[PDB]
């Protein structure tokens, strides 16, 4: 499984 | 920078002429990933050769690898043709099978 | 007694074709067994190896999720990173990451792993602590930054020390007949005149899985490491490796020469010479 996506926005580099 | 790509042309199993088998050209240490490889019989491109997904190795460089089913004989010459931003013009790589 | 899990990530813009294009690939080991890409016809993470079959719908779904979430995302990180870079709108350019966990034979996070590059180039990566992180450059640092305020080591860890420990122990169990089987390799030597007076020996390990093993040849007991050429371990297409170790050896001395092989498939490591 990858990583889960956070509650919020995902962050951009 | 750009890394150019290593080639090896070989087979699945060991080649026995009159007998079916799989053709494999395996591409390795590149960087850009565009890369187009085609895999020949006498000189003329095979139809339906597929290949892995993209994936990479530690120093990021790419690796793939074309394959299809193929009977090998004593004359047929099969060889794996490369072209890469790296590269002037394509590259061929005739198929040793004691390589 | 060995066993990891990575993701593979590789974004690619590529101006006047299009918006940029996201692949992901997972390996338990050298066993890939799933994939995602943007450009297919109707992106969704499919199976790549026979036991992540039996995954049910929420687990593709969930799948599916993140990595078309990471591909708009990864959209934005290649125009930002441009941007760090003060470079033209002109060029295709790469954003690479690779994360996952490794397992002893004694369960447990062993160490966890989180690096991306850009063009080729380290750019960042997760200290091994699982709580900081280790900027190449200027460039790197706004990200950084940005990650530190996002608590994205935290996630990071939560998610290597939990979530990815469990997954990996789940498919070692459901694929055990394949990735707990270590496969020996068939081996031979093979002798190929090249003058007179020298021959080549090569050494042949054919159909091994893992990939990991060590091929060398010694002369009178004494490794010929400066004198072999050995070539990258390569896929068969089935699973399987193959890999070669030549030497060429002054004809009538062949028998001063030793092939070992060394591989988990084994009950013990081989000493193999050339059988005229």
């Amino acid at each position: 499984l990858p990583e889960p996506l956070p509650q919020g926005q995902l962050t951009a580099y | 920078i750009q890394r150019t790509p290593k080639i090896q042309v070989y087979s699945r199993h060991p080649a026995e002429n009159g007998k079916s088998n799989f053709l494999n050209c395996y591409v390795s240490g590149f960087h850009p990933s565009d890369i187009e490889v085609d895999l020949l019989k006498n000189g003329e491109r095979i139809e339906k050769v597929e290949h892995s997904d993209l994936s990479f190795s530690k120093d990021w460089s790419f690796y793939l690898l074309y394959y299809t089913e193929f009977t090998p004989t004593e004359k047929d010459e099969y060889a794996c043709r490369v072209n890469h931003v790296t590269l002037s013009q394509p590259k061929i790589v005739k198929w040793d099978r004691d390589m | 007694g060995s066993h990891s899990m990575r993701y593979f990530y590789t974004a690619m813009s590529r101006p006047g074709r299009g918006e940029p294009r996201f692949i992901a690939v997972g390996y338990v080991d050298d066993t890939q067994f799933v994939r995602f890409d943007s450009d297919a016809a109707s992106p969704r993470t499919e199976p790549r190896a026979p036991w992540i079959e039996q995954e049910g719908p929420e687990y593709w779904d969930r799948n599916t999720q993140i990595f078309k979430t990471n591909t708009q995302t990864y959209r934005e990180s290649l125009r930002n990173l441009r941007g760090y870079y003060n470079q033209s709108e002109a060029g295709s350019h790469i954003i690479q990451r690779m994360y996952g966990c490794d397992l002893g034979p004694d369960g447990r996070l062993l160490r966890g792993h989180d690096q991306s590059a850009y063009d080729g180039k380290d750019y960042i990566a997760l200290n091994e602590d699982l709580s900081s992180w280790t900027a190449a450059d200027t460039a790197a640092q706004i990200t950084q930054r940005k990650w530190e305020a996002a608590r994205v080591a935290e996630q990071l860890r939560a998610y290597l020390e939990g979530l990815c420990v469990e997954w990996l122990r789940r498919y070692l169990e459901n694929g055990k007949e394949t990735l707990q089987r270590a496969d020996p390799p068939k081996t031979h030597v093979t002798h190929h005149p090249v003058s007179d007076h020298e021959a080549t020996l090569r050494c042949w390990a054919l159909g091994f899985y893992p990939a990991e093993i060590t091929l060398t040849w010694q002369r009178d007991g004494e490794d010929q490491t400066q004198d072999t050429e050995l070539v990258e371990t390569r896929p068969a297409g089935d699973r399987t490796f193959q890999k070669w170790a030549a030497v060429v050896v002054p004809s009538g001395e062949e028998q001063r020469y030793t092939c070992h092989v060394q591989h988990e498939g084994l009950p013990k490591p081989l000493t193999l010479r050339w059988e005229p």
